[PDB]
């Protein structure tokens, strides 16, 4: 699935290679597919006239012209190839808006979790774009790798914004035998790496 | 009124067979194919079969040779999709499609039909709070819920039973090594607020009827 | 069926 990012009123081209008719469709999520160009060229029903589908030789192409909020999409072509159909790998369109910083918080296991026998440290990372930043977390300023996850928003309707969460995981063994616990943030918008830290028990 | 409606969702081990109906109205059952399609989560759509309802003839997607059965009832102008031998990588949306009148192009969708497939059981989380830092303020501090170890999705997490709602962020679950969801839901306040005002995340985990209410205070 | 709609089966 690619991913395009465009700003407000400029003009994007996606490009689907293929060896008669192509067709396209829009698809935001929770919903089902809307079909939106049909025979390579003729937009389907309601479809806004800024869109424009084209092809020639293998070259099959959907123009966003002039991008709208509401053109924020995954777009697909799909086309009959000998004795079925094919849909190609999605285009996933997001807003471009101005470089935004993080605001960067952590989180400690609570007393409640850690008398289970797991501690989960959790680091936010709020309101940002672009969507590309880098997380990194150190355990008594050892760099870990392989025991933690993270999960991002859709971009937000008023702000087009993302954020995130990182969640470290360790036995509570394993986070009793360290005292100092600290996320460190690289993002285009932050001019260093940003570091948030606590001390075990405090 | 052309109008394609599924059946609903299905929580399935592996092993087990699933048939997905698509119930079709507003106009001739028999006139055009009924075709399936898949949507892996996150993933593109994939063709995967139709059936002619007029001859019960079906065909089937190279990638969908094996463990597809496409069929149509006529008397109920209702199409089906069995998916047998049931994997984890199963797991998807399923939609039915029909032509447009005027193109070949698929105009008109189901609304789709989760199936997912996994050898976890049903289990409610627990919740744990996200505590403000003692060294907020600036001006803002964040906190949150951290909804950990349920089984199947999802979970609801709102915020003062409704009232609180600017700055929510609810995270996508992630699918921990053990198969069981977690995830995290946080909102961001004013750190005056945080010696008077009460914060209280409301989970409810439907499948496993877990309804938690849990106060989020700093920690003392 | 080798064609992409049904009234050309």
């Amino acid at each position: 699935p690619d991913f395009q990012s465009v700003t407000p009123k400029e003009k994007v081209t996606i490009t689907c290679s293929a060896n008669g008719y192509m067709y396209w469709y829009q698809q935001k999520p929770d919903q089902s597919p809307k079909l939106w160009v049909h025979g390579t060229s003729n937009l389907a029903s309601g479809v806004p006239s800024r869109f424009s589908g084209s092809g020639s030789g293998t070259d099959f192409t959907l123009t966003i012209n002039s991008l709208e909020a509401e053109d924020a999409a995954t777009y697909y072509c799909h086309h009959w190839s000998n004795t079925q159909w094919t849909f190609g790998g999605g285009t996933k369109v997001e807003i471009k808006r101005t470089v935004a910083a993080p605001s960067v918080f952590i989180f400690p296991p609570s007393d409640e979790q850690l008398k289970s026998g797991t501690a989960s440290v959790v680091c936010l990372l709020n309101n940002f774009y672009p969507r590309e930043a880098k997380v990194q977390w150190k355990v008594d300023n050892a760099l870990q790798s392989g025991n933690s996850q993270e999960s991002v928003t859709e971009q937000d309707s008023k702000d087009s914004t993302y954020s995130l969460s990182s969640t470290l995981t360790l036995s509570k063994a394993d986070y009793e035998k360290h005292k100092v616990y600290a996320c460190e943030v690289t993002h285009q918008g932050l001019s260093s790496p940003v570091t948030k830290s606590f001390n075990r028990g405090e | 009124q052309v109008q394609l409606v599924q059946s609903g969702a299905e929580v399935k081990k592996p092993g087990s067979s699933v048939k997905v109906s698509c119930k079709a109205s507003g106009y001739t059952f028999t006139n055009y194919f009924m075709n399936w399609v898949r949507q892996a989560p996150g993933q593109g759509l994939e063709w995967m079969g139709r059936v002619d309802p007029e001859q019960g003839r079906a065909d089937y997607a190279e990638k969908f040779k094996k463990r597809v059965t496409i069929t149509a009832d006529k008397s109920t102008s209702t199409a089906y999709m069995e998916l047998s031998s049931l994997r984890s990588e199963d797991t998807a949306v399923y939609y039915c499609a029909r032509r447009a009148m005027d193109n070949y192009g698929f105009a008109y969708w189901g609304q789709g039909t989760l199936v997912t497939v996994s050898s976890a059981s049903t289990k409610g989380p627990s919740v744990f709070p996200l505590a403000p830092s003692s060294k907020s303020a600036g001006g803002t501090a964040a906190l949150g819920c951290l909804v950990k170890d349920y089984f199947p999705e999802p979970v609801t997490v709102s915020w003062n039973s409704g009232a609180l709602t600017s700055g929510v962020h609810t995270f996508p679950a992630v699918l921990q090594s053990s198969g069981l969801y977690s995830l995290s839901s946080v909102v961001t306040v004013p750190s005056s607020s945080l010696g008077t005002q009460t914060y209280i995340c409301n989970v409810n985990h439907k499948p496993s009827n877990t309804k938690v209410d849990k106060k989020v205070e700093p920690k003392a | 069926c080798p064609f992409p709609a049904l009234e050309l089966c």
